[PDB]
């Protein structure tokens, strides 16, 4: 019994809570996605409009 | 003041999101595939100690 | 919640199998011998009285 | 009767328990699957994060 | 970073699924043989003392 309950202690300091982090992980994948985009975005029209005109 | 390159800054503030974001990703697939929340002591010290006198 | 490396629920599982498969052995070793002591753990003052009254 | 002590001795230390085995077996399945898929999802990410930047 | 020389994530995520699968072997070959201890490398001292008892 006492093996029972200090595994649940242990899952409950330790083990994953897979609900959480794999909407963690989707929402760091978004992220980054959007960094990637907004990167690619910027850097190159605005960057280049300082010397398409020029 | 609010005046900045946009070249050679806003490329800056992107990469530090970007790199923030990708080591977020990392350690959310390290936990993932581990199926610990807990890898290292830099993660959780108190925890990993009180995990570890549990274990 | 939705855990891995940790089944509370399959331990407490495990233990109430194994709880009621001790039992189950326990009562066919006494249907098959016919006496309910055969053992000191079943009984300690009746297994001496029975001993003496034998 | 000490033949059938011993066996019963030899049984529990040597003799799987099937309950704990069985789960630790399906657990494992559990974790290689997620293994698998965690891999997946992230050989494709990084390797063609920089290729869409470029 | 999103260098593509090497990706760290790949190998935790090898390293784990290799793990996993050497128990989900462990786990497989115990089912199969009935034998919890099936060589020296499990433990030692279980695999004297069940021979012994054999």
């Amino acid at each position: 019994n006492i093996q029972e309950n200090v595994e649940a202690s242990k899952s409950r300091i330790k083990d994953t809570d897979f609900a959480k982090e794999t909407t963690q992980l989707t929402k760091s994948q978004i992220l980054q996605q959007a960094g990637t985009s907004i990167l690619a975005q910027a850097k190159q029209l605005p960057n280049s409009a300082i010397s398409l005109l020029q | 003041m609010t005046i900045n390159v946009n070249t050679n800054v806003s490329a800056m503030t992107a990469q530090r999101y970007l790199t923030k974001a990708t080591g977020e990703l990392n350690t959310s697939m390290e936990r993932l595939s581990s199926g610990n929340r807990i890898n290292s002591a830099k993660d959780d010290a108190a925890g990993l100690q009180i995990s570890n006198r549990l274990t």
